[PDB]
């Protein structure tokens, strides 16, 4: 048997925790149950052989920054997550999350994923962002960032419709493969 | 629990080094039941199954000597209290004869006087202060399980019960009653068999066990002939079945049996039976006893197909060495067939 | 498994058939049951390994002399039997039985046995024989005959008391051994 | 009798090439009972015991994937009579996800309209001439002997 270790990081304004718990629960969209505990581990494979998948639930709070650097060593892969409709998430990634995670483990394949793909094309959300002088991050910016970081494959997933989330996890599992 | 498992594995080891199978196989079934139902000890279960399979193979392949059985009774006040005026049926060891057993038993009691008669002693011998020992051979009585009733159990299995799981014991008592003709020795055949009953089965906790009830019987010459015919038919059937399930088996037992059946040259029993029963003289002797000769006729008639099967297997094994022997066998087989069909008047 | 073939021959005035059937039956002395059939085969051993013992019951009648010569070939041993108290048996052996059996199979170990050992020392039997100008054959004559024939071991058995009969059969079995 | 023994040995072969154990082990116990009690076929009994021991070893050593379970209900008059207004609980295969299962099921019925809600449909969807398919995952309930 083999196990997969992956570190998922992000800000609290995007709430990747809901997406992760919905994926682990495999429940129907819109009917997820938030749970008290973090660190949702599960035994789900896609191809090759059954393996154990680990998802370290990292808090977006700045106070727990001293607890994160020790989780990076001896980890198979890392998942940097941002939102295409949240410019604040993009700024946070470009400022703190991308540089520090890259610095901690320079030699590891990286996968970049986009959160809230559904709200990227939403007219009301775009109107509200433009009113709040916010610009939804589109595909070219994510592609440019992925080419800058040399990611294996840039991805875009969603939570309300789960669009590509299973493909995202398949790519994450097969990155080592 | 650890004591129980240690005792069970000691049982397994002893059965491995004990050559006993039937009780071993039953206890192996029980141990497999306990394994699968309660403890789920799969490796021990597999080893137990392997050993049981080895027992099954050895049942068909390995040869089991048949223990002999002798009845010994100690009489006289010179024997200890547990030997005085009692009779025990001793289970002889591998190929142990009565002579060696008697010598070894007399070695234990030099003061013992060897009784030369099988007649039960009177009060004088029992009350005499000396030591009197009487040893003779008895025949065990086979007891089959009810599960084997009405079934063609293999002979390798039946021979086990023929010498094991036995309580009763029998012996033959020749009695002379009739004219002392110089040639026909069967004219005075009377048998009063000795019935022995034992409350415990051999083998058991002890090699020997005392008799509980003893009875006497009487066998008329017609009954004696019926029993001899039944015994011979069973022997022939057993030999035929054994050789039909065997390939590298010698024809010498077949030759001996066929020579015995065909030509009793020293003492012809067929003609003796003819003179003893088929003659009108016996009808005067036994006016209302006539159905027994019918049983004799049907017994030899049912022997006939068995003799035909023996001829078939002998011809299957026929060679140049057995060519004249088998020629005589076939000639006498045809002769006896014609005799029983026409001269005897029987219906086959 | 192994089998033993032995040819037993004798005259009708001694009746070795009773001795043979008593040995095969293993019954108590004086309580033997004569049986209708001849050729008493049995599975009894003494030493080494269990083997099958065959005893070809040969008739003493002269008419069946044409049936005997074919039994001798391919036989392990032969048993010549005579009576120490029957001079007629000794004369018959010296005239017909010993020469012909020896001639049929010149290359085979031979065992000589004496019947009715009990009547050899019987006073009434000896008196009757002397009245009938008959002399009981003693040990020296049998020993001289055995040395003439080169027998492996001369033996003397009995039927009423079975004296040495078991030893006789043990010697017969071990002759090949 | 020969047909029975041929079928039993075919069962043995299929269990050898089937990786199913619990029912196989029970049937092996029954076959051992029949062997020892009725037919005394000792070599077949020994081979059966060896295969049962292999099943026992594989139970502890070999890994068993847990099949997924999805509930699918077909609504609308466009489905055949054996699919109309009925719900079936489908046993997923090895590591089979709901997305792949739904794609494969929609491949069978291109005219099927994929229902996006788990709420039971009303009379309109059931009586509609179109094909409406609803697929979602359900959790099996363990039942111990």
């Amino acid at each position: 048997m083999q196990a997969i270790k992956c570190v998922v990081v992000g800000d609290g304004a995007v709430a990747k925790t809901c997406l992760l718990i919905s994926y682990t629960t495999n429940a129907f969209p819109g009917e997820y149950i938030p749970t008290v505990f973090d660190n949702y581990s599960a035994n789900v494979m896609v191809d090759g052989k059954p393996v154990n998948l680990g998802l370290w639930d990292t808090a977006g709070q700045e106070d727990y920054d001293r607890l994160r650097p020790l989780s990076y060593p001896q980890t198979d892969v890392f998942l940097i997550c941002f939102s295409l409709v949240s410019p604040a998430s993009f700024e946070n990634v470009r400022a703190k999350w991308y540089p520090e995670v890259r610095h901690h483990c320079p030699n590891t394949p990286i996968i970049l994923v986009g959160t809230k793909l559904d709200l990227r094309d939403d007219k009301d959300t775009i109107e509200k962002l433009k009113e709040k002088k916010l610009t939804p991050i589109t595909y070219p910016q994510g592609l440019a960032m992925a080419k800058e970081i040399g990611a294996v494959k840039y991805l875009e997933c969603s939570a309300l419709t789960q669009r590509g989330l299973k493909t995202v996890f398949d790519e994450a599992i097969r990155a080592v493969l | 629990q650890e004591l129980k498992e240690k005792l069970y594995q000691e049982i397994i080891s002893y059965f491995d080094k004990g050559k006993m199978w039937e009780k071993a196989i039953k206890l192996s079934k029980e141990l497999a039941e306990t394994y699968e139902s309660k403890v789920f000890d799969y490796e021990g279960l597999g080893n137990l199954l392997k050993k049981r399979a080895s027992f099954y193979e050895n049942i068909i392949k390995a040869m089991r000597p048949q223990p002999e059985y002798f009845a010994v009774g100690y009489y006289g006040q010179g024997f200890p209290s547990f030997l005085r005026n009692k009779i025990f049926i001793y289970r002889g060891k591998e190929y142990e004869r009565r002579e060696d057993f008697s010598l070894r038993l007399l070695t234990q009691f030099p003061n013992a006087e060897k009784m030369t008669s099988t007649t039960p002693p009177g009060e004088d011998i029992k009350s005499s202060p000396k030591q009197y020992m009487q040893c003779f051979t008895v025949k065990p009585v086979m007891s089959l399980p009810p599960s084997y009733k009405d079934k063609p159990v293999p002979e390798q299995i039946l021979n086990y019960y023929r010498a094991n799981e036995v309580q009763q014991f029998r012996y033959s008592r020749p009695f002379r009653k009739g004219e002392k003709d110089p040639d026909n020795e069967f004219a005075t055949m009377w048998i009063e068999r000795t019935t022995y009953t034992t409350a415990y089965t051999f083998p058991g906790i002890l090699k020997w066990f005392e008799v509980k009830q003893i009875s006497t019987e009487e066998i008329s010459p017609l009954e004696n002939a019926i029993e001899t015919m039944e015994l011979t038919n069973e022997r022939i059937s057993n030999c035929v079945q054994q050789h039909a399930w065997d390939r590298s088996l010698s024809v010498h037992p077949l030759s001996m049996l066929l020579s015995g059946i065909v030509d009793p040259a020293v003492m012809g029993g067929f003609s003796n039976y003819e003179k003893a029963f088929f003659t009108e003289k016996y009808l005067q002797e036994h006016p209302e006893d006539q159905e027994k000769v019918e049983l004799l006729k049907r017994l030899i008639a049912l022997q006939m197909p068995l003799l035909t099967e023996g001829i078939r297997i002998h011809g299957e094994k026929l060679t140049e060495q057995l060519k004249p022997l088998h020629e005589r066998l076939s000639s006498c087989f045809r002769e006896l067939k014609e005799k029983v069909e026409k001269h005897y008047g029987v219906i086959t």
